[PDB]
């Protein structure tokens, strides 16, 4: 009766925005990225890849409610480096790592199949 | 350079009344230079300490040789040469008690400083002449290094 | 004996007073007999209050239910104003009374 | 440039199983790959059923539920197949769905097993997995009972419904000797060793590693049949990369908007 | 009533294994040996065939309305 | 009964007892993940209780960030020995059973129903009486 | 209205392929009582085709 549709966990409706950046004024060089229709799958990798950056002073993600589909990633960087640049670099490194992983997986699968 | 206390301690006992926590062990230590008694909760998992071990213990108001006070905030990107580089086990805490044998009659001859490093407690007691650098609710750093 | 030792101000022991209070407070605690008279009157009032408490609570149960937690707010005043308990205090006893 | 450089070692590869090891990567990356295995790998499964006749003892929604869980061979077709929502067709077309039909009547005095062999698709590539072991039993028919239905199978992933989950069992583990002490055993001697444990029989745990991090992850991905088990992993890596690419595109738009 | 298509816990196909399980039990297999011979290794899948009650056989005794 | 009607309960009580034990150490990522759920966090990571060999924060530091304002409170754990208060280690607890919150910071002690429950004089009661209903509501939500 | 009581199919959007019956219809949106679920959705009539 009050069952949400199964596509509501991953589909943006009309007028919904995929990612929104809001600079919080508590501390300098900090931003909050609100990503709609995402879950722990992207939040965890983005948080860890930001934690690999020495210029990132804080990297965290959270789901405010499991019944809603929304990820908040708080990124605070050093003053000579922006949180948006940190987020872009983290996504770029994740994409490069996943492409390398996919190519090496294809190579290893061809090695296992051939012998 | 911000040093409040500096001594060499040797461990007389490790967990006398039994081990209460798996990763935290309570060391009872004595001293040579100032005849000090030390009770110290140490994260024994990342920094194992054996019985009879000797270590240099330094209690400092700051981690910089400049003597400049810090803000108590985490700063992994700080590049100034810290005092922690010369030591193995560095804790940060707040001294929460100064007790003594003072009376309404006589001044304090013995002093006990109780410090809480995030819940890991330390009591450093001995002669009052070496405990003048400890004031209640001030943030101190413990820096111990094992001696071969 | 314990009530007398703990709650009566000792304006006679000057050398014990010099570490309890700052020097200019000790000078007019020792000299000014009006201050000593008012402190003795305060102790007499507290002794009368003690006898009243003895009448009200004859089983010796000191656990009461009262509005303001005085000990907690004294601790709060100590922590807010960074009170060092190892130093002489600049608060005169007549100010307290 | 702080990207990992992960390596892959395939230790076992059958028609329903890939056991592989990913080294030199992060725990978050490994867990996100494991989650995409279950939830974000698209396959083809039945999602639209109309029932022209159902004289069986099982009701119509029962039969539709049992039809949705039958896996269909989605290899090399789900990549070139559109989502129904993203398709420009009015109802259904070969660009977004596969049509199945079923028309079984029992006219004999013994029980008729309407199985997944009776599901007839117009696409020769997308067929029930057991039709390519016995067949998945849909319903049993008594004499005089009929089941006549028309179904459409679209593309989707396990985040929407579990019938689009391509995996049976995603076994995932790391640090088999408890060197990192991520779990703390009260009695370590009581615990059996794993398949990947590198300890002798007298030991129960590895010595504690204070500087260690999760750096080697063991997978056993088992396929339900819709995709080959290596195709699940390849499509999972591609899908995670695509999600991150779309997120980076929207992030670039948001950054340039400000 | 009828054997589930999927194992509830993991999603392994157990709907094509009920008749083979009954044939193996008719061949004087023990139930554990029958489950081992069917490839059901996880105990979540083994309880799907072990605990199944085939009520559709009892429902098929009643004559159809048609 | 001049006491709170609601306290920390069930899972939150069991895990705050397990959290404020002396040998609980959180790494940098775990601390940042926990600080993501602290709504009254001012945005600065505190200096860890251990800096070397590895930077580790204790659960008492995180709960000190949870504790609002400058609450001053003394409680005892449910397993506090009777003879300890008259012994030599009364202000340095061997078992971490005397709870001392000072200037809003959990100095020492393991929290339990005697400290976070509905009893009078507890941490939530003193938090109410010193900070107000809004700050105490934030305190409850942040603990959970 | 001439759409109320007519069987209908959602042809666009995330409900595409669902069959329902229009309980209430306006000029812009229509309440489609879905045959497949236990809910009555509200969908604009440009996404609807009449069976
Ligand atoms: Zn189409
Ligand atoms: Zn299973």
């Amino acid at each position: 009766m009050n069952a949400p549709p199964a596509f509501e966990s991953f589909l943006l409706f009309e007028g919904e925005k995929k990612i929104t950046i809001n600079k919080d004024t508590k501390v300098p060089n900090a931003c909050l990225f609100t990503i709609n229709k995402e879950d722990h799958t992207l939040g965890n990798i983005i948080k860890s890849q930001l934690l690999k950056d020495p210029q990132v002073l804080f990297a965290g993600y959270k789901v405010p409610h499991p019944l809603e589909h929304k990820i908040i990633i708080r990124v605070q960087t050093t003053p000579d480096y922006s949180p948006q640049e940190a987020f872009t670099n983290a996504i770029t490194d994740l994409i490069s790592e996943l492409s390398l992983l996919e190519e090496r997986f294809r190579v290893a699968i061809k090695d296992k199949q051939e012998g | 350079a911000g040093i409040l206390f500096e001594d060499i301690f040797d461990v007389k006992d490790i967990d006398p009344e039994g081990k209460k926590f798996d990763r935290v062990s309570r060391l009872h230590c004595e001293s040579e230079s100032f005849k000090m008694d030390l009770i110290l909760d140490v994260n024994i998992q990342i920094y194992p300490v054996d019985l009879g071990d000797k270590f240099r213990l330094v209690i400092a108001s700051t981690l910089y040789e400049d003597g400049t006070l810090d803000d108590g905030e985490y700063n992994p990107t700080d590049d100034r040469p810290s005092r922690a580089d010369q030591f193995e086990y560095v804790m940060y805490g707040k001294v929460y008690r100064i007790e003594g044998d003072e009376t309404s009659t006589e001044a304090a001859t013995r002093l006990s400083a109780y410090v809480s490093y995030g819940g890991l407690l330390m009591r450093l007691q001995g002669d009052a002449n070496n405990l003048h650098g400890f004031e209640v609710d001030s943030r101190v750093y413990l820096l111990m290094k094992k001696l071969a | 004996k314990a009530f007398e030792k703990k709650f009566r101000f000792d304006y006679t022991n000057e050398r014990a007073l010099r570490r309890t209070l700052q020097e200019d407070l000790v000078k007019d605690v020792l000299s000014n007999a009006h201050i000593q008279n008012e402190l003795e009157r305060e102790f007499e009032r507290m002794r009368e209050d003690r006898e009243v408490l003895r009448v009200i609570f004859p089983t010796g149960d000191s656990k009461v239910v009262l509005p303001c937690n005085l000990l907690r707010m004294i601790w709060n005043a100590q922590k807010i104003f960074h009170i060092n308990p190892r130093l002489p205090s600049d608060l005169h006893p007549i100010k307290v009374v | 440039p702080y990207a990992n450089q992960p390596t892959v070692r395939i230790t076992e590869l059958t028609d329903e199983n890939v056991k592989f090891i990913i080294e030199n990567t992060d725990l978050a990356v490994a867990n996100s790959i494991r989650r995409v295995f279950i939830a974000e790998v698209p396959i083809i499964a039945i999602d639209w059923v109309q029932i022209d006749a159902n004289s069986s003892v099982l009701h119509d929604e029962f039969i539709a539920h049992r039809l949705g869980l039958i896996p269909l061979t989605s290899d090399d077709i789900v990549d070139k197949l559109q989502y129904s929502r993203d398709c420009t067709c009015e109802e259904f077309c070969p660009e977004c769905s596969v049509e199945f039909t079923l028309d079984v009547r029992c006219n004999e005095d013994q029980t008729r097993h309407v199985t997944s062999r009776d599901l007839i698709s117009n696409s020769p590539r997308v067929i029930p997995v057991t039709s390519r072991q016995d067949d998945i039993l849909i319903v049993k028919l008594r004499k005089g009972q009929e089941l006549r239905l028309r179904a459409y199978a679209k593309k989707g992933f396990g985040k929407e419904h579990a019938k689009w989950n391509p995996t049976a069992g995603v076994a995932f583990e790391y640090d088999p000797d408890n060197a990192l002490r991520h779990t703390v055993y009260p009695k370590p001697e009581e615990w059996p060793k794993s398949e990947y444990s590198e300890l002798d029989e007298d030991e129960s745990q590895a010595p504690y590693d204070p500087n260690g991090k999760p750096e080697r992850f063991y997978y056993n991905v088992e396929s339900c049949g819709s995709l080959r088990p290596e195709t699940i992993v390849l499509s999972a890596l591609s899908g995670l990369k695509k999600k991150l690419s779309d997120l980076q595109t929207q992030l670039s738009h948001e950054i340039q908007s400000d | 009533m009828i054997i589930p298509v999927r194992c509830f816990t993991c999603g392994k196909i157990v709907g094509n294994k009920w008749e083979a399980y009954l044939g193996l039990l008719q061949a004087e297999y023990t139930e554990g040996d029958a489950l081992d011979a069917l490839g059901l290794k996880r105990y979540c899948c083994r309880r799907m065939l072990l605990a199944h009650v085939d009520l559709i056989e009892k429902l098929l005794n009643y004559a159809p309305l048609e | 009964s001049n006491r709170p009607v609601m306290g920390i309960v069930q899972d939150t009580l069991t895990a705050v007892r397990k959290f404020t034990k002396r040998d609980v150490f959180l790494e940098r990522g775990e601390v940042m993940n926990l600080l993501m759920f602290l709504s009254t966090w001012d945005g600065k990571v505190p200096q860890p209780a251990i800096l070397k060999p590895r930077p580790l924060w204790t659960g008492k530091q995180i709960f000190s960030l949870i504790i609002p304002g400058h609450i001053n409170c003394i409680r005892t754990h449910s397993t506090h020995p009777d003879d300890e208060d008259s012994g030599p280690y009364k202000h340095i607890s061997p078992g971490d059973t005397k709870v001392v919150v000072e200037n809003g910071e959990l100095i020492m002690g393991i929290l339990c129903k005697k400290s976070l429950g509905t009893s009078a004089g507890s941490l939530v009661h003193i938090s109410y009486l010193e900070m107000g209903h809004d700050i105490t509501r934030l305190f409850y939500s942040n603990i959970q | 209205n001439e759409l109320i009581g007519q069987t209908v199919r959602i042809s666009q959007g995330p409900y595409k392929g669902y069959i329902g019956v229009v309980k209430d219809a306006t000029e812009s949106t229509a309440r489609v009582e879905l045959h497949s679920t236990c809910q009555t959705i509200s969908v604009d009539r440009q996404r609807l085709t009449t069976v």
